[PDB]
RNA sequence: AAACUCCAUAUAUAUAAUUUUAAUUAUAUAUAAUUUUAUAUUAUUUAUUAAUAUAAAGAAAGGAAUUAAGACAAUCAUAAUGAUCCUUAUAAUAUGGGUAAUAGACGUGCUAUAAUAAAAUGAUAAUAAAAUUAUAUAAAAUAUAUUUAAUUAUAUUUAAUUAAUAAUAUAAAACAUUUUAAUUUUUAAUAUAUUUUUUUAUUAUAUAUUAAUAUGAAUUAUAAUCUGAAAUUCGAUUAUAUGAAA
């Protein structure tokens, strides 16, 4: 359980850029903060997608293997997190702050 | 022996659990007619049960399958509080009330 | 291929059983199981001896879904009300025919494994039928033997005979000299084309030689009848015949096999069924007076009126359909004077001992060790396990992440 | 189930006789159901009410 | 005047309370004991197969840290496993207040003394 | 690959299931009787069969109405309907449902398989 | 499909005259079951509008008269 | 329920003076009948009016009374019954096993007549 | 309008000789909340304040119905009134047919396209609610399909109950075990093991194949059954065989 919570806290992105249809002109890509429940959903879906690429017929076995690899450092979903954080760093000025 | 033959011949009309033999008839148009009909059948069943000269049906065991089917359709709450769990020493003890003790004299 | 040499490809129950996940377990030093010194191990968690582990693995005493992979090797709590009580009756009772009962997961298989451990220590020959479903499900070959008038199952018999040879001490088997001469057809791929038959002369060859005879599948039923007869006539070594999941036999009167008329074959028309019920009923008498027959039921099998009636727990109801009451099995069980030993549930002190061992094995979650008082944990786990069920106790500790 | 069928048939026949029931051991279709179905004519023919009303 | 009479243990030291959840009902008998529980005369692991249902029943006793101090004889009818398990949970909490009325506030704060009102609603 | 009467079977295939899958006119119940008659145990697979046993299956299969013979019986019963001029025969000729199904919608399979020379 | 144990759906028809005179039997009893006696006789079977002339063969016994007098015209679209 | 309860109370008063031990009125489970009437829209708007009918039930039991007195009770309460109340009475009479003097269908008759008519006798001839 | 009122929920009293038993219930009456209080913080119209959090008390958390106008729609095959037209026919009855036709198109459903999911089995019988039964609900048993039996379908027979009583009716999923094509991830033969319902080694275990299997169940052949006077156009069910699209 502690391993699961640590993996979810390291894999989930802190922020995510969202397109807001503000104005008749082009929508704005503004970074938005994420709560812990929203962060866990993003990380869990990544884990499930990674798990379903494994060979076992049983979802529990594939999920177990995926969670073990993430607890040992190896995961392909850390790239997804880095790409979500790169976009947000680029659009840091687009934030409103009021 | 005659009681066993009576219960065998009643078939689904006998409930071993309750020991009740119940038969109803509404074949005729008047209740009096139907009452006699059931009475006559009772005498016939008793006469056959008390005539053990040819067959007594002692080898044949009582069949309760009809009663079992009925029991499965009613909920059975057959569990009671364990006796070794009772703690009579924890029950509230009546207190002494002088007023009630004095109002009785 | 999609499957690599080390990929976990099976389902969860088979992966836990077969994936060798105990390798990472921490080695603990526990006392060893010895009934002759039970006073020093009573109410304590013990491991088996090296001689006992080898025999019990070949007998199939340890099964899947027993959380054995949590520990370096399977362990057992020596209990006073279950282990010590049963083993004392086994040493004292004159009949020595028992059937182990109890609620699902109460520890009936573990008790049988402790009886196998006792037999290994006490120089006995153990014949175990771990999974009777293997000879009743119709998933191995069958053939009719005219001389035996029974349906023999060569594939199953080959596995069973090897288990009797690899699980029992060779010295004990060699001590039993043969009482009759036997001739079988030779299937040894070395001299089969040179020697048509292999002869086993009496007083010269032993039951160890008989258990190593390589014969053709059609003559393997006659080899199983010789082995049993030789072990039932000798009086030197006690024979412990055991059958786990015996409830499957009682509730599956007709196997999946069909004869040439597309009629399902009665289980007593199979040699395995006939042999099993001959030892239980008393037809096959063993000369040695310490020979026993320990049967155990399993909660994975359906229940019906057969076993309760055979044990005297309920009256005989003649109008029960044969699918829920087999009068022939009741007669056989009552002819053998089989007695019931119900495995009791664990008490709170026994739960404390098991949870104290689990803490030392590092199998307990951090929510049950940090911020929780030891007495609270024992009370909670005794309540969540149904007041003693060993299997529900383990699940509440290692398989309840809510 | 162990009770011989002959014995159970003797009980059925005698029981049927006492209770004035039709004993058809063979199972041939006899039409007895038709002879026992209740007559629904009176109820059906009163659907629209009593015709002898004051007018 | 008021309509409330102080609740007290019966002649055998048992606290009797009723609980309801969905369509299920539960009548529990709580007495001082060693943590033995019976549901409709059957073992807890037999009647309730889901460990989450078992944990729901134990929660009120876990709040007052008295899991090993009482014997519970629970009788339940109606609804399904979840309704019955939580109806037993509600009834144990209401029966525990007689043994120590000072713990009612802690039971209320944990949420075990509140009758769950949710039931199947005919679509409107 | 095991070949019985021309049909090819993968080694792992269960005999009772394979026979009812590749042979026209043989279903689950019929396949089990053939295996029971030949002494094949319920879950025996094709690769286990010997050549004497493969010939025994072909013998028992050749004493049954299967493949062309069975298909001819269906084609001849359908032809008889057309010959007598029955309503059902016309439906078979028109490639329309023959069992009372509505045709305002659906009826695609009947328009695909219903024919006097039914496969 | 009428249960075989009930027997054929026998209807009142003038078969004697058609067997001694050879006259066609005009009928609206489309449910009638073609009995083995009918073989060889000529029937005029109503289809809702007209009476279709049909002679009974031995391959028609067991069927019903209505089966040989179609009641609808073949469909066609104004392509 | 209103007339049902009022009339039930009157029965208890009548029985008392007649010397009949009576218990009740015991309330039995109310039966609910329901009917839904789709209205003209049937557009999934307020397009289904609901209706219901409740049958209220009460059981009054009589004990240790002679048949004649029991009939007087039923006669009196029948004479002074209330609107919209129905009454079913089950009488239980304990009797001896053997009594003195005790306590063909239309279809069958017509079948015999039909099987004797010439349209049937003309075939039964063997 | 709202209040009010009813329902639900909690509680109290009454009723039941607790075998019409579910008293863990039934249904009459009454009570309860449109909750209440202290404290800190942030705002305020700063006071006897809102938004907040904290603490305390409480079972308390959800619904229902509800005015009159105004503007507009529907034939109502869901009731009328008049006018208008038919009056040997545009009225009435019977037999049969049609409303079920089939190129294309559209709406709404059902079953599927496999492994977080399908199939078997689970008898001292895991666990419901709401209804129905005098123009009836049909138990158990026996017989046949059909095999030891069970299961499913029908027949034979018609127990009890016109009902808090008996019947429809042992709820199902759940849960456990077993099985499951694609998948050489399998199976088998030997040997091997301190994984034995299993491991390992060596041999064979087909190719075909972007693909339809032990998925799927359309279509169709034959036989039998159910309701009815009658099942042809044009009904339902079962068995054997067929096994499409996806
Ligand atoms: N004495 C014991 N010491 C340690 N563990 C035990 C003991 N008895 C039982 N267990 C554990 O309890 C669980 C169930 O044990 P076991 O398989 O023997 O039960 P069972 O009653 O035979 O089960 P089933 O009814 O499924 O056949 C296993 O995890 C087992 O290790
Ligand atoms: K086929
Ligand atoms: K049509
Ligand atoms: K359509
Ligand atoms: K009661
Ligand atoms: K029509
Ligand atoms: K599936
Ligand atoms: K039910
Ligand atoms: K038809
Ligand atoms: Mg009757
Ligand atoms: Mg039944
Ligand atoms: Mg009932
Ligand atoms: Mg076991
Ligand atoms: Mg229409
Ligand atoms: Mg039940
Ligand atoms: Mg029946
Ligand atoms: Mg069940
Ligand atoms: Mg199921
Ligand atoms: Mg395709
Ligand atoms: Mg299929």
């Amino acid at each position: 359980i502690q391993a699961l919570e640590k993996s979810l806290d390291e894999l989930a992105p802190l922020m995510m850029t969202k397109t807001f249809n503000t104005g008749v002109a082009k929508a704005s890509v503004i970074p938005v903060p994420l709560n812990k429940r929203q962060r866990n959903r993003i990380a869990w879906n990544w884990i499930v997608q990674s798990a379903n690429q494994r060979v076992s017929s049983d979802f529990a076995v594939r999920l177990g293997e995926e969670l073990t690899a993430i607890a040992k450092g190896t995961s392909s979903a850390f790239e997804k997190r880095d790409q979500i954080h790169k976009t947000a760093i680029a659009h840091r000025a687009y934030i409103q702050l009021k | 022996k005659s009681l066993h033959k009576f219960r065998i011949l009643a078939r689904s009309r006998y409930d071993h659990t309750t020991d009740i033999f119940k038969m109803s008839s509404d074949k005729f148009e008047h209740a009096s007619q139907n009452a006699r009909y059931l009475h006559d059948i009772l005498q016939r069943l008793l006469a056959e049960s008390k005539d053990l000269t040819e067959d007594d049906f002692s080898d044949v065991p009582l069949d309760t399958r009809h009663t079992i089917a009925k029991s499965l359709r009613k909920k059975k709450r057959d569990y009671e509080f364990p006796e070794h769990w009772k703690r009579p020493e924890d029950a509230p003890k009546k207190k002494f009330d002088i007023v009630d003790q004095l109002l009785s004299t | 291929k999609r499957v690599t040499p080390g990929s976990l490809y099976k389902n969860w129950t088979n992966t836990t059983h077969t994936a060798q996940l105990q390798q990472t377990a921490v080695p603990l030093a526990l006392p060893i199981f010895n009934f002759d010194d039970i006073s020093k191990t009573l109410n304590k968690v013990v491991s088996y001896s090296n001689k006992q582990y080898k025999s019990l693995h070949h007998l199939g005493s340890f099964k899947k879904s027993q959380f054995n992979e949590l520990f370096q090797k399977p362990v057992c709590l020596v209990r006073e009300d279950a282990t010590n009580s049963f083993l004392k009756k086994l040493v004292s009772h004159p009949v020595k025919k028992f059937i182990i009962t109890g609620e699902p997961g109460v520890g009936k298989t573990v008790l049988l494994s402790q009886a196998h451990a006792y037999a290994v220590d006490s120089k006995q020959i153990i014949i175990n039928i771990s999974y009777p479903e293997l000879f009743l499900n119709g998933r191995n070959d069958f053939s009719y033997d005219d001389d035996l008038k029974l349906f023999i199952q060569p594939m199953y018999l080959k596995k069973l005979i090897r288990k009797i040879l690899k699980a029992n001490d060779p010295a004990l088997l060699k001590s039993i000299e043969l009482s009759k001469d036997y001739k079988f057809s030779n299937a040894n791929p070395k001299n089969a084309s040179v020697k048509p038959f292999v002869t086993l002369n009496k007083t010269k060859n032993t039951v160890l030689d008989l258990l190593s005879v390589m014969t053709h599948p059609h003559n393997r039923g006659k080899l199983m009848k010789a082995i049993i007869d030789e072990l039932s006539v000798q009086s030197k070594v006690p024979i412990m015949f055991t059958v786990d999941n015996f409830s499957k036999v009682l509730t599956t009167a007709y196997s999946a096999y069909r004869n040439t008329e597309n009629k399902q074959i009665y289980s007593l028309d199979l040699q395995m069924g006939k042999l099993m019920m001959d030892i239980i009923s008393g037809e096959t008498k063993f000369a040695n007076g310490e020979s026993s027959t320990i049967l155990a039921i399993s909660g994975v099998d359906r229940t019906n009126k057969t076993l309760p009636v055979a044990l005297g727990k309920i009256p005989v109801d003649p109008y029960v359909t044969r699918y829920h009451y087999e009068p022939k099995f009741v007669e056989l069980l009552q002819k053998g004077n089989v007695t019931e030993f119900e495995v009791p549930k664990l008490n709170k002190q026994e739960v404390n001992e098991l949870i104290d061992y689990y803490k030392q094995s590092n199998v307990l979650l951090d929510k049950d060790i940090t911020g929780k008082k030891w007495e609270n944990l024992i009370d909670e786990k005794y309540f969540l396990s149904g007041n003693g069920n060993p299997r529900e106790l383990l699940k509440s500790l290692v398989l309840s992440h809510r | 189930m162990n009770v011989p069928k002959a014995r159970l048939l003797k009980v059925a026949e005698l029981s049927a006789k006492i209770f004035d029931q039709n004993f058809n051991p063979s199972g041939i279709r006899t039409g007895s159901k038709i002879l026992n179905e209740r007559l629904k004519g009176p109820s059906v023919a009163s659907y629209y009410g009593n015709p002898d009303i004051l007018k | 005047s008021n309509n409330i009479k102080i609740k007290t243990l019966d002649e055998f030291g048992r606290s009797i309370a009723v609980g309801k959840r969905k369509s299920s009902t539960a009548k529990v008998f709580v007495v001082r004991g060693t943590g033995e529980i019976l549901v409709n005369g059957r073992q807890l692991n037999d009647y309730f197969l889901k460990m989450k249902d078992r944990e729901s029943i134990m929660y009120p006793l876990q709040v007052i840290e008295s899991v090993g101090k009482y014997n519970i004889f629970a009788t339940t009818s109606g609804g399904g496993p979840t309704g019955q398990a939580e109806s037993i949970m509600h009834a144990i909490a209401k029966a525990l207040v007689v043994f120590n009325p000072l713990l009612k506030s802690r039971l209320h704060k944990a949420g075990v003394l509140t009758r769950d009102y949710r039931h199947v609603e005919r679509k409107k | 690959v095991v070949h019985i009467l021309g049909k090819g079977f993968k080694g792992k295939e269960v005999i009772k299931i394979a026979l009812a899958s590749k042979f026209y006119g043989i279903g689950k119940t019929t396949a089990e009787k053939i295996c029971s008659k030949l002494g094949l145990y319920p879950w025996m697979r094709m690769h286990q069969l010997s050549e004497p046993q493969i010939m025994s299956i072909a013998s028992e299969l050749s004493t049954m109405t299967i493949e062309g013979d069975a298909r001819a019986i269906v084609k001849d019963n359908i032809a008889l309907k057309r010959k007598i001029g029955s309503y059902s025969g016309m439906r078979h000729t028109l490639h329309l449902p023959v069992r009372g199904q509505h045709t305002r919608n659906n009826a695609k399979t009947a328009r695909k398989l219903n024919k006097i020379d039914r496969r | 499909s009428r249960s075989v144990w009930k027997g054929p759906n026998i209807v009142p028809l003038p078969i004697r005259e058609a067997m001694t005179k050879g006259t066609p039997i005009r009928t609206n009893a489309r449910a009638a079951t073609i009995l083995p006696q009918f073989v060889g006789l000529k029937f005029q079977i109503h289809n809702g509008k007209e009476y279709v002339p049909i002679e009974i063969s031995e391959d028609m016994v067991g069927h019903k008269l209505g089966e040989f007098a179609p009641t609808r015209k073949r469909f066609s679209y104004t392509q | 329920n209103e007339n049902l309860d009022f009339y039930s109370d009157f029965i208890l008063r009548t029985g008392y003076y007649l010397g009949i031990p009576l218990t009740g009125p015991k309330p039995l489970p109310t039966r609910r009948e329901r009917w839904t009437v789709i209205k003209s829209p049937f557009v999934h708007a307020k397009s289904k009016e609901n209706f219901e009918r409740h049958t209220h039930k009460r059981l009054i039991r009589a004990w240790d009374t002679n048949p004649e007195v029991l009939q007087m009770l039923i006669a009196y309460i029948t004479k002074h019954s209330m609107a919209g109340v129905g009454m079913k009475c089950n009488f239980f009479q304990r009797s001896e096993i053997s009594l003195d003097l005790g306590s063909t269908s239309a279809v069958g008759q017509k079948v015999l007549e039909l099987l004797d008519s010439p349209d049937f006798k003309k075939h039964l001839e063997k």
